[PDB]
């Protein structure tokens, strides 16, 4: 029930750890989370091809 | 955004998920998770949080003012069943295979019910069939009526489309799920389903049975629900849990898409015929009621710039012979009352040990018999063990006692008979537990009005409700064994048992004694005069009156919102006794509005005073 | 006492006709059928070390007024709790010891060892998950039942009922909660010879449903089921002991999802651990008598 | 407008009007990070 708020905090907190300033309302933060979640994976996949 | 939550408005097992609304606009309903249906009505505008005990998939509105809405059950029967007045007035069992599309063209009245093998048309006034489109191997995916008057449009399992004018080409998508929406004007046919399309054909079949596949925009992948809205708007619930309102003359031109915080998405929706209001329901089962017109205008304008046995023999025998003898209570009753003779279930109530609620009985009912109070105690203990609410409500010995005395000749029998007495007959009796079942007993009061709307009119005028309920309940707490007659009352009980198929009669019969007296009751101002009045040795013919009541019982449409509308719960299960919801938790509203206001005032004042105990920490 | 001339074989039949025992001379009947590997060693160790903080059934959730039970139950809990953390903190294990002291306990060692033997023979899959109840058995019951007349499930599942909802009050919430002192009246003795089953107690559990399909087929709403449940009706017991037995004979292991092992937890050198205790989420209750005594003392300091 | 990329990239999540203020950063990064990827494939 509250799981999502703790995640929203944690999203803003780790999002702006990599300096993705978030001057926006929290609804759509899940957009931001999905983008970040996938982005980190994306970056890794891309670096992995370079390595190969 | 008005918000409706039923867990408060009748706690129960909800998580409402499908909304449906009626064409008169005062009739509403929703399918809950159990397949149960909760209906709602405007006009009296009371919460009316009353359900329909079905296992349904589809609620279809019927124009009847009382609804008796058509409900497609899990066994594929169609129940014609309401809450307004309760009453499953017709069980239209016929279909097999899940009815998927149930709908009525109320322009004339015409019920379509589509199963995969057969699309049938039922005539609403009798629910008779007129046409059966049984087609070998069609495996109808769906079909619907064209409201203009009239066409049946059907779709095959394989994506093929065929139209059937009621007086007698394809999509090509082999959808597993498909939903057919026909516009109000009978011009468009919109089909959506598993694939991402707004399939538009016209009805107005310029396309014959062909559909144009517009791919649904943005994030629509597929849809869950489709409905034509207001005029020519088409509303879809995407699988993305968003609502998109499209405009047909512009194809998409989505005018509206509003979910409140979208984090709580939409499971389904429906529009009130008065298109001003849309109600959608979240995936958590919360209903959001929105002005629909206001919503379109709001997002569109803002977003613009964003980029031996036999009941008949017994009925007569018990009327002409009159009553019957005691040695036969077992047969006459068990037949009429459908008793299971569930002796195992009874015995497991009989032997546990000490029972604290009734040790005790002579203190309130000082009948000096140490063997009769014992039998009463044994029956009462079994009833409390069966369902402890029965002692909460410790008034119970009031009616257990006459059967302890009659039917006491068989203890297990009394218990089962009594459960039929509480299970079937006294259906509202536990709803205000621990106190008198008043709101609830309004079913009776309304019945007083129905037998004689002069008598009830004056009883309310003279005796100010609370005590009238208590006057009445006391007669219903026994029932008329300590009232009317000590022994000759029995005619009414043998009668009610003869008519156990008619649960409503315990209320018709107590009402009948009010009905009997008429003018002799009109002058009373208090229950303390009236409850004793009915205990007087008046020359009540009893039997004449019981039969008069039987004839009153059959004089009104089942259109009446008689608080608790009784159903047939007469039989009990075997091996173990059945579970009944003998419990309260209903709203009277006003006293909580008042308590709320008071507690707010008390706490406001409390905090100002605690604030001034700034001078206390000071000393610490 | 240790002169076992009467075979348990005589007793196995006996349990169907003479039921179980005098509740006054049962110690030498009951243990003969369960097998308690008693010796002089471990109980003393368990007795010497002991208690305490997890004991919610002593002044939190439950009182004990009778010292033959209070002062004495402290020994059984202490032992079992420090024998294995499982007992110290789990409710469905706490509830086996609770009635054994009430039913035995005087009879201290036996209440204890009887609890351990059952931990090993019938409670094997009672913990499994934790803090929560043993889902594996709820599922095994559902498998027994669907085999033993599936219509109940077709309906029960149609109306969204889940395990727990219709299985827990004899299983997962512990096997005594739905029965009273006199209805499960030594159910543990009645089924003592049927420990050698998967356990028979699983068929019995299945038979506390099935049996009830008549009223359970009437359930549409969970509230109706909660009433099932709460009331904690004795039902019969005797017909359930017997119907479960017949389900066993007529329900090959091939039909059973959870496997149970042949545990005959007997050793003269050791006592076994209930090695299904989720060590990672146990041994954290508290009592903190001082939580309230300090208020008394505060008021006293004010005084 | 950022919406269009998010839809193509299937970030099927809600939008705001304030979105750009972060999405303009965060979104470009999903086209790129190591954008050479579109060519690392080919390499």
């Amino acid at each position: 029930s509250l799981f999502n708020e703790r995640k929203y905090l944690l999203l803003r907190k780790k999002l702006d750890e990599l300096h993705y300033t978030q001057p926006l309302q929290i609804e759509s933060a899940e957009l931001v989370d999905k983008l970040l979640n996938d982005l980190l994976k994306t970056s890794e996949g891309f670096q992995k091809l370079k390595n190969k | 955004c008005d918000v409706i939550n039923f867990k408060t408005l009748k706690k129960g097992n909800w998580h409402s998920f499908k909304l449906q609304f009626d064409s008169k606009g005062a009739t509403y309903g929703c399918l809950d998770q159990a397949g149960n249906v909760t209906l709602f009505y405007l006009d009296k505008n009371r919460y009316t949080n009353v359900d329909v005990q079905v296992d349904s998939s589809n609620l279809t509105f019927i124009e009847k003012p009382t609804g008796y809405l058509a409900v497609s059950n899990a066994d594929c029967s169609i129940s014609i069943y309401s809450i307004l007045s309760g009453k499953l007035i017709q069980q239209l069992k016929w279909h097999t295979f899940k009815i998927k599309k149930l709908q009525v063209n109320h322009m004339s009245g015409y019920l379509l019910s589509v199963s995969s093998d057969n699309c049938t048309i039922w005539n609403i006034n009798t629910y008779e069939r007129r046409k059966s489109f049984f087609v070998k191997n069609t495996r109808y995916a769906q079909g619907c009526l064209t409201p203009a008057g009239e066409h049946l449009i059907t779709l095959s399992q394989n994506g093929l489309v065929e139209c059937h004018n009621t007086d007698t080409e394809e999509i090509g998508l082999k959808l597993k799920q498909a939903h057919l929406d026909i516009s109000a004007e009978g011009v468009y046919i919109a089909i959506c389903g598993d694939s991402n399309y707004c399939l538009i054909g016209r009805l107005d079949c310029q396309q014959g049975f062909d559909f144009e596949l517009y791919e649904l925009p943005n994030n629509i992948q597929s849809v869950k629900k489709i409905k034509f809205i207001r005029n020519s708007l088409l509303t879809l619930l995407g699988s993305d849990e968003k609502i998109y309102v499209l405009s047909a003359e512009n194809n998409m031109e989505i005018v509206l898409c509003f979910e409140l915080p979208s984090r709580k998405g939409i499971v389904d929706y429906d529009l009130n015929i008065d298109a001003k209001y849309l109600v959608v329901i979240s995936t958590l089962g919360e209903k959001y009621v929105y002005d629909f017109h206001q919503l379109i205008a709001n997002q569109k304008k803002h977003q613009q710039d964003v980029t031996f046995l036999d009941r008949e023999k017994l009925r007569e025998f018990l009327s002409r012979f009159g009553y019957f003898p005691e040695k036969h209570r077992v047969v006459v009753w068990n037949y009429l009352l459908k008793l299971p003779s569930n002796y195992e279930a009874f015995d497991n109530l009989a032997r546990k040990g000490l029972h604290p609620n009734y040790l005790n009985l002579k203190s309130t009912f000082p009948i000096q018999s140490d063997k009769l109070y014992y039998r009463t105690q044994r029956i009462l203990s079994c009833l409390a063990h069966y369902c402890p609410v029965f002692a909460q409500l410790d008034y119970m010995p009031a009616f257990v006692f006459p059967f302890v005395k009659l039917l006491g000749t068989n203890e297990a029998f009394c218990f089962e008979v009594i459960l039929s007495f509480l299970v079937q007959w006294g259906q509202f009796f536990f709803e205000f537990a621990p106190n008198p079942p008043v709101s609830y007993l309004k079913a009776f009061m309304e019945l007083l009005e129905y037998h004689e709307p002069q008598l009830h009119a004056q009883l309310n005028q003279n005796i100010p409700h609370t005590q009238l309920f208590n006057t009445i309940w006391s007669s219903l707490q026994v029932v008329l064994t300590d009232v009317l007659k000590r022994e000759d009352w029995l005619c009414f009980i043998d009668f009610l048992v003869a008519h156990s198929e008619k649960p409503d009669l315990l209320l018709h019969i107590l009402v009948a004694y009010f009905t009997y007296f008429k003018r002799h009751i009109i002058s009373f101002t208090t229950g303390s005069q009236l409850l004793r009045f009915f205990q007087q040795d008046h020359q009540i013919r009893i039997q004449n009156l019981l039969q008069d009541a039987l004839e009153y019982r059959n004089r009104t449409p089942p259109r009446i919102p008689q608080a608790v509308v009784l159903q047939d719960n007469l039989p009990l299960t075997s091996e173990q006794y059945p579970i009944f919801n003998f419990y309260p938790k209903f709203s009277l509203d006003q006293h909580k509005e008042i308590r709320e206001q008071i507690i707010q005032e008390e706490l406001k004042a409390t905090e100002k005073k605690r604030t001034l105990k700034e001078l206390n920490t000071l000393q610490q | 006492n240790s002169l076992p001339n009467m075979s348990v074989h005589k007793l196995r039949q006996f349990l169907q006709k003479h039921k179980v025992y005098p509740d006054k001379h049962r110690a030498f009947i009951y243990k003969q059928l369960l097998e308690l590997p008693l010796n002089v060693d471990n109980f003393a160790t368990l007795v010497q070390k002991g208690l305490y903080p997890s004991f919610k059934d002593l002044y939190r959730k439950y009182p004990i007024s009778d010292s033959k039970l209070y002062q004495k139950m402290q020994t059984i809990l202490s032992c079992l709790a420090n024998f294995c953390d499982l007992f110290g903190e789990s409710d469905q294990f706490i509830q086996i010891a609770f009635p054994f002291v009430k039913l035995f306990g005087q009879e201290e060692l036996l209440a204890f060892e009887i609890v351990l033997c059952f931990a090993h023979q019938i409670l094997q899959n009672y913990f499994v998950d934790f803090p929560h109840p043993p889902l594996d058995l709820l599922q095994n019951i559902d498998e027994i039942i669907k085999y033993n007349d599936p219509i109940l499930h077709q309906h029960l599942k149609q109306h969204n009922f889940k395990f727990v909802d219709y299985i827990w009050p004899f299983l997962s919430g512990f096997f005594t909660s739905a029965l009273d002192k006199e209805s499960w009246l030594q159910l543990i003795d009645y089924l003592i010879t049927y420990n050698d089953t998967p356990e028979l107690f699983m068929f019995i559990t299945a038979a506390f449903i099935i049996y009830f399909k008549h009223p359970l087929m009437k359930l549409k709403s969970k509230d109706e089921l909660e009433i099932f449940i709460s009331r904690q009706n004795p039902v019969s017991v005797n017909h359930i002991i017997e119907s479960g037995f017949s389900l066993l004979k007529r329900t090959p292991i091939d039909k059973i999802f959870v496997k149970f092992s042949k545990i005959l937890p007997l050793s003269k050198t050791s006592y076994n651990q209930f090695t299904n205790y989720n060590v990672f989420n146990v041994a954290h209750q508290e009592t903190e008598a001082e939580a309230k005594l300090e208020e008394s003392k505060h008021k006293i300091r004010q005084m």
